[PDB]
């Protein structure tokens, strides 16, 4: 009776493949699926990226696929399946992706995802700026993507009250930042927010700590790659910093994407005039026609009861109200201090320990 | 002398004769060039094509021509230059259409101006015809902040009095259903506009602007060269007075530049193995490129930038476009055909009529 619409998925293992299929058999359980009836299409990452561009060919796209789901590979990156899929303007819901680059629409001009950009973290620490009545910070950033994604946005915040007394940036992978926290530690200011891969991390934690300003008077607030990996390792005592819950759940995100991209293909059929996608890509150089349909349809989708809380995306297609664990560093072990719970700080009742001893 | 592998692939292309006989080298190395016709420029195509190529022989770099104009086909190129490091000129078509931003990694290079170049020659015209109140229209095709930031910055920095009035940015990854891009263009009142974007978003373009009155006289619009593309197929939306930057097939035919392209992967591996006694290895697989990553480079980059072959300067820029290219400067008439109006040469300005004829 029902037409077939193909979904498809890159995802890590066949233990995810299979929770694909699952939840996707669920969501035609779920909905009335007479006219239209879904299918699960997937396979797992392979070795490097034109492989993985060809098996987009033809393992998924061979299937028709309306959309695809795509995880972050756990040890090669989502992008060869962005560029072949944005090819066709094929929908590509990225689940644990972080990177802000995957938010250029001239990059990535086919690209949700479940989760916020590394980026979407200055919405936090604007919040913790109110709340603990920061008013002056100086703002420490990565001259790379992800750096000067994160002071666009917090400097929007803030343009547009808290103020930024100074931002500063340094090259990535210099190992000595002295002359740089040098002109940090002569501002008046002593709240101190960073952006930085791990080891850059690290290296700032190790020559802050040289210049004694992981002490008394300072505050330090983070993201969550400043509290990973190495950087946990030299970071100093009372440092606050982010983790995005379910932010590694790739079971989690499955469920929350098949559900959005179920609503959103059910609404799409409601509309006159829907075209198939190509069936596979050899000899196929047209885009989907209606792929850019389908994407307004996606953009503007709400699932209020998703595992990973409210679904909605912004106009880059990012997660909008994700979930923020606030861990505090209290001698030398991560504390959970509080959550941002997508539009609020609710602070806990284990108290927070600032650099210093301070209370 | 010793040989190295180049593939000559050719889309929808016979002078192969003439190709063949315009291709003489007296260096440390002797091409074996091998001729290979492809039909198809999806992705998958262009992919399982050059990497059979690259497997089936021993491969030090591909000269690439095609007769379309997807611009899609240098983005797939740059990926393919990119994850196999190896040599990629795209000399004709598709292949040639602007990439702005490649990959680090990239070693792929195009014949044609550069963004920047195309920005300048068009302010060159219009200075020359004293239209000096514009605005700007672009699409997210990658490119179009290079575009509107060369503008601004020549603009700004000139004693003219240059009047951009209005920059719009369209979305065209997202359908036109709610009239956006109509609402956009009616804010539109300079009488010239300038326009950045591919062929097939122009057409679209085109026509809303028609519906709204400003592709008649007293509008005058400007386009590179990917718009008009190739200029012997003219989209019935394309206005009458439309003027573009161009450089297809005019003066420097393909035969000639197959020949030039040949001489450049060539010269370029006898500079190397004149200065390391060494050229890298033809890839023997693309399918495990992560394996064997640590053992390339894009070392052959900083030799194929800088070749003169019969006493003629073929110099790229390191960011992967021609030099100094003799551009072309093409307006289409009352009769629907492209037509001569113009060179850029030596960096000079020289165009036919010192007034417009009627459109
Ligand atoms: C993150 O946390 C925030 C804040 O806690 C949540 O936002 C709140 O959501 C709750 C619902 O769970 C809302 O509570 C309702 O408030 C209504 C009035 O709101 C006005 O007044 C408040 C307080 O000044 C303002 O914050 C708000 O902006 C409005 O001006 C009440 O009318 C509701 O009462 C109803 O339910 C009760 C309980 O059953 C009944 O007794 C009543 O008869 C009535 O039916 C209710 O109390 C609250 O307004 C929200 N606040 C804000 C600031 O948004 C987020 O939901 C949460 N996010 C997630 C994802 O969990
Ligand atoms: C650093 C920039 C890389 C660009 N990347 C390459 C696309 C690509 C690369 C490789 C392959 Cl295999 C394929 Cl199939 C496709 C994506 C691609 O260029 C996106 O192309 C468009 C981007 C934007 C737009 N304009 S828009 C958003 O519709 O209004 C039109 C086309
Ligand atoms: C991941 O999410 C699923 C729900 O989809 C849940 O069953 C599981 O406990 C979660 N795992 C972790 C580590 O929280
Ligand atoms: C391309 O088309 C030509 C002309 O028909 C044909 O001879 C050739 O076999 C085709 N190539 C492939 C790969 O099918
Ligand atoms: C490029 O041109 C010639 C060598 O071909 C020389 O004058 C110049 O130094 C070269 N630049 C290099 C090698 O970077
Ligand atoms: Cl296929
Ligand atoms: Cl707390
Ligand atoms: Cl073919
Ligand atoms: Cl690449
Ligand atoms: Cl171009
Ligand atoms: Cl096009
Ligand atoms: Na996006």
């Amino acid at each position: 009776d029902p037409k077939i619409v193909n979904i498809g998925a890159v995802l890590s293992t066949k233990k995810h493949e299979q929770i694909f299929r699952e939840a996707v058999n669920q969501a035609n359980k779920r909905h009335f699926t007479r006219k239209i009836q879904l299918q699960a299409t997937s396979v797992t990452h392979r070795p490097n990226a034109i492989q993985m561009a060809l098996s987009v060919c033809e393992d998924l796209i061979s299937s028709q696929v309306y959309a695809i789901l795509v995880s972050h590979p756990p040890a090669l990156t989502p992008t060869p399946i962005s560029y072949t899929a944005g090819f066709y303007r094929i929908p590509v819901i990225g689940l644990t992706t972080r990177m802000s680059i995957y938010s250029d629409k001239s990059i990535h001009l086919s690209f949700l995802r479940t989760v916020p950009p590394y980026s979407h973290q200055a919405l936090v620490w604007f919040e913790m700026m109110r709340l603990f009545n920061w008013n002056h910070v100086i703002l420490i950033v990565s001259d790379d993507h992800e750096g000067r994604a994160a002071q666009k946005k917090l400097e929007t915040l803030l343009e547009g009250g808290p103020k930024a007394d100074k931002v500063l940036q340094f090259e990535p992978g210099t190992k000595n930042l002295t002359a740089l926290l040098l002109e940090a530690k002569e501002l008046e200011a002593r709240v101190i927010i960073l952006s930085a891969s791990e080891d850059d991390a690290t290296a700032v934690y190790k020559s802050a700590a040289m210049l004694d300003m992981t002490g008394a008077g300072y505050v330090w607030l983070v993201g969550e790659r400043e509290i990973s990996g190495s950087a946990l390792r030299y970071a100093p005592d009372g440092i606050i910093g982010l983790q995005l819950i379910n932010g590694k759940n790739e079971s989690a995100h499955i469920s929350d994407a098949v559900a959005v991209v179920a609503q959103a293909i059910h609404e799409l059929f409601e509309m006159e005039n829907i075209t198939d996608p190509p069936r596979g890509c050899v000899g196929n150089t047209n885009i989907w026609k209606t792929g850019p349909l389908f994407k307004r349809v996606l953009m503007s989708s709400k699932y209020p009861d998703g595992v990973t809380g409210r679904i909605e995306f912004n106009e880059d297609g990012d997660r909008k109200f994700a979930q923020y664990s606030i861990m505090n560093l209290q001698n030398r072990k991560l504390v959970q201090v509080g959550i941002f719970n997508g539009s609020y700080i609710i602070q806990n009742d284990r108290k927070i320990i600032w650099p210093g001893g301070e209370t | 002398p010793p040989s190295i592998g180049i593939a000559v692939i050719l889309v929808g292309t016979s002078d192969e004769v003439a190709i063949k006989d315009a291709h003489f080298h007296h260096l440390s190395v002797v091409p074996r060039v091998e001729l290979v016709a492809m039909n198809e420029t999806d992705p998958k195509s262009i992919i399982t094509r050059i990497c059979d190529l690259m497997s089936d022989r021993k491969i030090q770099g591909v000269v690439f021509a095609d007769d379309t104009d997807q611009e899609a086909i240098a983005q797939i190129l740059d990926f393919i230059s990119a994850q196999t490091l190896t040599p990629i000129l795209g000399i004709h078509g598709g292949s040639s259409m602007i990439m702005a931003d490649k990959d680090e990694s990239s070693m792929f290079f195009q014949f044609g101006p550069s963004i920047e170049q195309q920005a300048s020659v068009m302010l060159n015209i219009m200075e020359e015809y004293d239209w000096y109140i514009f605005s700007i229209v672009t699409t997210y095709f990658p490119g179009y902040q290079d575009f509107v930031n060369k503008i601004r910055s020549t603009i700004e920095n000139s004693f003219v009095g240059w009047e951009l009035e209005e920059v719009l940015l369209l979305d065209m990854s997202l359908d036109d259903g709610d009239s956006k891009i109509q609402n956009q263009l009616k804010k539109l009142q300079s009488p010239i506009i300038l326009l950045y974007c591919t062929k097939e978003e122009a057409t679209y373009i085109f026509e809303v602007a028609n519906s709204v009155g400003l592709t008649g006289y007293g509008y005058t619009w400007i386009v590179p060269s990917l718009v008009a593309g190739d200029t012997d197929t003219v989209p019935s939306e394309f206005p009458t007075g439309l003027i573009s930057v161009s450089y297809d097939e005019w003066d420097y035919g393909l035969p000639a530049r197959v020949r030039d392209g040949i001489a450049i992967i060539t010269t370029a591996a006898s500079d190397m193995l004149s200065e390391h006694s060494f050229i890298p290895e033809p890839k023997s697989s693309c399918y495990n490129t992560h394996e064997k990553r640590i053992y390339q480079s894009n070392m052959l980059n900083r030799y194929l930038i800088n070749v003169t072959f019969e006493g003629r300067d073929l110099s790229f820029s390191e960011d992967g476009y021609q030099m100094h290219p003799k551009l072309v400067i093409i307006l289409l008439n009352k009769e629907r055909k492209w037509e001569r109006v113009g060179k850029w040469k030596d960096k000079s300005l020289q165009m036919k009529y010192y007034v417009w004829p009627r459109m």
